[PDB]
């Protein structure tokens, strides 16, 4: 019964939403943490005037350290900042403005219970004297070829307001002075942030050891969880070091291996269940290999012995082809030939189906769309709304002709499905040409 | 906090991985969750049947297959929203808003932001977990349209009682692969086996066969004495076996082609069934053989055409496989689609091949066979036939071509 | 390969031909056509013949000559000892140069302690 | 202090800190370059030109090693992959920081993908591995 406290309590700081006493900065983090803590508390306690861009790939923890510097000093300065969000993705150019207007007056209203319109908000906020604190995720979309002329009024803000004024940004892109145009980049403080890479397995070691210890005694069993983890930790030859060290290995965003390990926290019964998963570290196989059953291996190993035979025959196909491209029937014509080879190799008896191209359409329309196959030129997914109203506008010949001549392109090259079409198959001596 | 779990066959891991991510407690659970499979494997089934064994967690169901586009989804959630939070907590004062004013995505933040404002008496903080079912199955789709629904909650203050957990699934991977690096929780759904969706049908597609009333027929026709509900079940079930082995190289691992050929196959398989064909199922089977011999998917001399419109078409079809090289030789790439040709051709062909001058008789037959689409052109609307752009070709398939020569006593066989 | 084999031999002046003269008549066939340098793809020759990849297979061989220096219930051993211990008791045996190239570099960071070339020793 | 800041290029520092996949990715991708003399190579062409840098120093040990930890991902109950672990996510992340460029098609082997950094910088990055 007790076991679900301490539980709930290592899922609860897995997430991350733990009280501001509570929280944990990692160690390689600590440097920029203070970068920005510094210019934070500058403009807010001291009322200076700062802009700051922080870089870094996504779930790289960089909003992280914004909100958890907000939630320490609303603790002490709750009646000296506003804050004003917005993200690229979800605000246009156009909707930036309403949302800044809303969410300025509803945090007037708990405070007291665009040429005109920033010096109106800046009049507004003298009248009712705050630092206001502006925070952008996705600078890169703001800082496209459609005209910045949000950055570029907020940025001028920066040595004009007669109000405090802080601007943080966010984005992946390295390139973003460049991203930003001269106008704008001249304005902007440039006081550019790189957020810290892990750059050793001992970074991660410590991220882990900082991430699932338990500082206070919320359960019974607190003390025993705190030594086997730094047991497990400790050990070069643990599995979960093992699997630690791939990760590091392999990519090295923080979140991914978070996001991997949930599942064996939130999955335990017991203590005893939870520590035997720990030590033997197996179900992060089964759950990477169910991060694969939907590849191209996963989704091969699926298939019908008909479906197979024809993939195989417009491989071959393909292979043959100068430029790969094949159609229905070329791959009919092959799998009949195939068929006959089969047959004939099988002496007749002094006194295996070849199925009719009726009935083949099923297995091509299976295989279309299991993404084995792909049409010559397939765009596929567009990238916004326009390109996709320019696309359902159109329309693309190969959704008219005949569904015996739509020309294909092959996903699974030959050579592929020798290595994996095992060779207890009938077919797989046709896996060569 | 703890949720109970349903015994969902053949996805007891994703039963176990929505056991996670999802719990009464908004500060347990992500932002996003992502479950993945294509179509036919269970993920619309599973996440309903969870649902369905734990009411207290509140869930709003909306499918983008009717929401053609992202204006109607947007608007979706706004009304159902609002109206589930009616049908749960009604005894608050509350006021409507009008679920058409959701014109940007910024609107459906503002409207969530208002009613959990209004809802902000509540005493604890409590989940709302939006559901959305084939979100790539949206037609009216693009990349950048997912982030808008990854990071949204964000934007709304995390001091609101009420907190929304986004799920959504999705078929293809190519879709997946896109968003990859945001680390969101992901649930996979692999392809079912042969022996887990004869397991599956035979589950399911039972009984419902069992009772129908072409048996309720049979079974009074053939005056059948001893029969129990136990004999029902072994008979029906023996048919799911019979047309999985017998079709399941030609459907592949789909339930759904698999009912329907159960469906249309099912009445017929009824009729032969006699006194001696049951307790014996190989009987049954070596009488009703030609049911298991054809798909029997089909909808149903094949063309009845007048002579010129015949020979027309066989004139097309040279125009259409034939180089250009050899009309000054022979008359004086078949797997390949069909070249294009000119009016120019096709008459002079056949005026060459017609065992007939220019009466209007040829040319109402072309353009009864344009309209008949037995022979295409070059555009799609607003068709110009008089303007010289427009080119011709040949939307026939050779075995019609190859029986209409035959009906006519034309020798197509010794031009290639 | 067969006929270089024999010849080999007969240089050697040996009654029998054995492994070493099959694995030189192996690599002269290979050194000959210079397979190591084509493409195997395309037929055509690497003109250029430290890579990552072996910048961490040493890293890895060096942290594993660590581990078993350390896991070991001896403080010292010898390379030959070690040779027995890890490069022949799996898989086909390697060069030891490379182990050697290994040892040197921790002994260049004061890693290992080689006190002389029969033996290996732990760290001060 | 400031001067430098402002010349100094985060780029060739972060290349040196990204994982082992990316810069094997690089790797390959510039071992195309070199041996086609092109500016953009088909993930066709990358995909199997790893294994290629894989299999000629296969002859080692710990070759194995990583061969089961790329293409198996250290697990014996996972089969053989046409792709190495984290390809997506290492191609996307090039791609998210802007060293990378992709061009749209859903075919994932005639993708074709180009650098978008200077060759010498990925060149000193590599070296300094
Ligand atoms: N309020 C929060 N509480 C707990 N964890 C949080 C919170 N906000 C973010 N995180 C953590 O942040 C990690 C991902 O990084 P983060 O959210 O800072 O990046 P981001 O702002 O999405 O990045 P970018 O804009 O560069 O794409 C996740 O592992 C998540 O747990
Ligand atoms: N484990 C199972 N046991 C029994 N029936 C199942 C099982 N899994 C799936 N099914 C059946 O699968 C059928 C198809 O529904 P399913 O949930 O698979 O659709 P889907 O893949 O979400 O479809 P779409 O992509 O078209 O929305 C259901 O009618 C259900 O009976």
């Amino acid at each position: 019964p007790g076991f679900g406290s301490l539980q709930r309590r290592l899922l609860q700081q897995l997430y991350g939403t733990l009280p501001t006493d509570e929280k944990i900065i990692f160690t390689y983090l600590q440097d920029c943490q203070q970068e920005i803590d510094r210019i934070i508390k500058q403009s807010i306690i001291q009322k200076e005037s700062h802009s700051v861009i922080l870089v870094g790939p996504r779930q790289s923890y960089k909003t992280y350290l914004l909100d958890y510097e907000l939630s320490l000093l609303q603790q002490s300065y709750k009646e000296q900042f506003i804050t004003i969000r917005l993200n690229g993705f979800i605000h246009s150019e156009q909707t930036a403005i309403n949302g800044i207007a809303t969410q300025l007056e509803q945090q007037l209203q708990k405070i007291h219970g665009l040429t005109e319109v920033f010096e109106k908000i800046l009049l507004l906020l003298d009248s009712t004297t705050i630092t206001v604190v502006f925070i952008f995720d996705e600078i890169d979309t703001f800082a496209g070829p459609v005209r910045q002329t949000l950055l570029y009024n907020l940025f001028d803000m920066v040595e004009h307001s007669r109000v405090p004024v802080c601007i943080f940004g966010c984005t992946t892109k390295l390139n973003i002075l460049e991203y930003l145009e001269k106008r704008v980049k001249s304005r902007f403080s440039q006081r550019v942030i790189y957020m810290p890479q892990i750059q050793n397995l001992d970074d991660m070691v410590d991220a882990v050891r900082n991430l699932l210890t338990v500082r206070s005694e919320i359960s019974p069993w607190v003390s025993q969880w705190n030594e086997t983890l730094e047991k497990e930790l400790s050990d070069p030859r643990s599995n979960l070091n093992r699997h630690i060290r791939m990760n590091f290995e392999t990519f090295r965003s923080l979140p991914t291996l978070k996001n991997s390990i949930i599942p064996l926290v939130a999955t335990s019964k017991n203590f005893g269940s939870l520590c035997t998963a720990i030590k033997s570290c197996s179900f992060l196989d089964i759950y990477n290999k169910n991060q694969l059953s939907n590849n191209l291996t996963g989704r091969l190993q699926s298939l019908s012995d008909l479906e197979l035979a024809i993939l195989i025959s417009a491989a071959r196909v393909a292979l043959r082809a100068k430029d790969g491209s094949f159609n229905f029937n070329l791959a009919y014509a092959e799998y009949e030939k195939m068929i006959k080879a089969i047959n004939s190799r099988i002496p007749t008896v002094a006194p295996i189906k070849l199925w009719l191209k009726k009935d083949v359409k099923n297995v091509w329309e299976n295989l279309v769309q299991l993404d084995f196959f792909t049409e010559k030129s397939a765009v596929g997914l567009r990238d916004n709304a326009t390109a996709a109203f320019y696309a359902s506008n159109y329309q693309f010949q190969g959704t008219m002709i005949p569904f015996d001549l739509r020309s294909y392109q092959m996903q699974i090259i030959l050579q592929e499905l020798r290595r994996i079409i095992p060779k207890s198959n009938m077919y797989y001596s046709w896996t060569q040409l | 906090m703890n949720v109970t779990t349903p015994e969902v066959a053949f996805r007891e891991y994703q039963t176990n991985c929505l056991a996670s991510y999802i719990s009464a407690d908004p500060d347990i659970t992500p932002s996003n969750l992502i479950l993945q499979g294509y179509s036919g494997t269970g993920k619309t089934y599973t996440l309903k049947k969870y649902f369905n064994a734990n009411p207290n967690l509140h869930a709003v169901w909306l499918e983008p297959v009717e929401l053609v586009s992202w204006k109607p989804l947007l608007q979706a959630i706004a009304r159902t929203v609002q109206y589930k939070l009616k049908t749960l907590y009604p005894n608050i004062p509350t006021t409507d808003y009008d679920p058409l004013q959701v014109e940007e995505p910024f609107l459906l933040v503002k409207t969530l932001h208002n009613i959990f404002v209004q809802y902000e008496s509540l005493q604890e903080k409590t989940c709302l977990f939006l559901i959305l079912d084939g979100f790539d199955s949206l037609q009216d789709l693009d990349a950048a349209l997912f982030n808008k629904y990854i990071k949204l909650n964000e934007l709304l203050p995390k001091d609101s009682k009420i907190n929304i957990k986004f799920i959504y699934t999705m078929l293809e991977t190519s879709f997946l692969q896109r968003y990859s690096t945001h680390c969101i929780p992901t649930v996979m759904f692999p392809r079912y086996n042969v022996d887990e969706v004869s397991t599956i049908l035979v589950m399911s597609r039972c009984g419902e066969l069992m009772e129908d009333s072409c048996l309720r027929k049979r079974i009074i026709e053939e005056q059948i004495t001893d029969c129990t509900d136990d004999q029902f079940q072994n008979v029906a079930a023996n048919f799911i076996h019979l047309i999985v082995q017998a079709f399941h190289s030609y459907t592949g691992n789909d339930i759904f082609a698999l009912n329907d050929l159960i469906d249309f196959k099912w009445p017929k398989y009824v009729s032969r069934i006699t006194k001696e064909n049951i307790f014996e199922p190989l009987a049954l089977y070596k009488s009703a053989i030609k049911l298991f011999l054809s798909t029997d998917d089909n909808l149903s001399q094949t063309y009845d055409l007048s002579i010129i419109s015949k020979y027309l078409l066989i004139a097309s079809y040279i125009c259409s496989y034939l180089e250009p090289r050899y009309d000054a030789s022979i008359f004086s790439p078949r797997y390949l689609q069909p070249s294009l040709f000119a009016i120019e051709r096709l008459l002079a062909i056949f005026q060459a091949i017609f065992p007939m001058k220019a009466n209007i008789e040829v040319f109402q037959n072309l353009s009864e066979l344009h309209t008949l689409k037995l022979i295409a052109t070059t555009m799609n609307k607003n068709i110009d036939y008089l303007s010289p752009k427009v080119r011709w070709k040949v939307n026939v398939p050779w075995e019609i071509i190859k029986e209409i020569s035959e009906s006519v006593h034309f020798n197509i066989s010794d031009y290639f | 390969m067969i006929r270089l084999a024999e010849a080999h031999a007969k240089m050697k002046l040996k009654n029998v031909v054995e492994l070493e003269d099959v694995q030189e008549a192996v690599r002269l066939i290979r050194s000959a056509i210079k397979d190591y340098a084509t493409d195997p793809k395309t037929g055509k020759i690497d003109m250029n013949l430290k890579s990552v990849i072996q910048r961490k297979l040493q890293e890895d061989l060096s942290r594993e000559i660590m581990n078993v220096l350390k896991d070991q219930a001896s403080d010292s051993m010898s390379f030959n000892e070690l040779i027995k211990q890890i490069n022949e008791h799996s898989q086909d045996r390697v060069e030891s140069s490379d182990i050697q190239e290994a040892l040197s570099r921790l002994q260049q960071e004061d890693k290992v302690i080689v006190l002389g070339e029969g033996v290996r020793r732990s760290v001060r | 202090k400031a001067l430098n800041e402002t010349l100094n290029s985060h780029v060739i520092t972060f290349m040196t800190r990204l994982s082992f996949t990316a810069k094997l990715f690089i790797y390959a991708l510039l071992n195309l370059m070199k041996k086609n003399g092109s500016q953009e190579q088909e993930l066709g062409d990358i995909v199997d030109e790893i294994k290629l840098l894989i299999e000629v120093n296969g002859s080692n040990k710990f070759v194995m090693e990583i061969a089961k930890t790329l293409f198996q991902q250290g697990s014996d109950n996972i089969s053989e992959q046409l792709r190495i672990i984290s390809w997506d996510f290492v191609l996307n992340q090039l791609l998210d920081a802007g060293i990378l460029f992709k061009q749209t098609m859903k075919n994932d082997r005639i993708c074709c993908v180009k650098l978008n950094i200077s060759v010498e910088e990925a060149k000193r990055a590599m070296n300094e591995d």
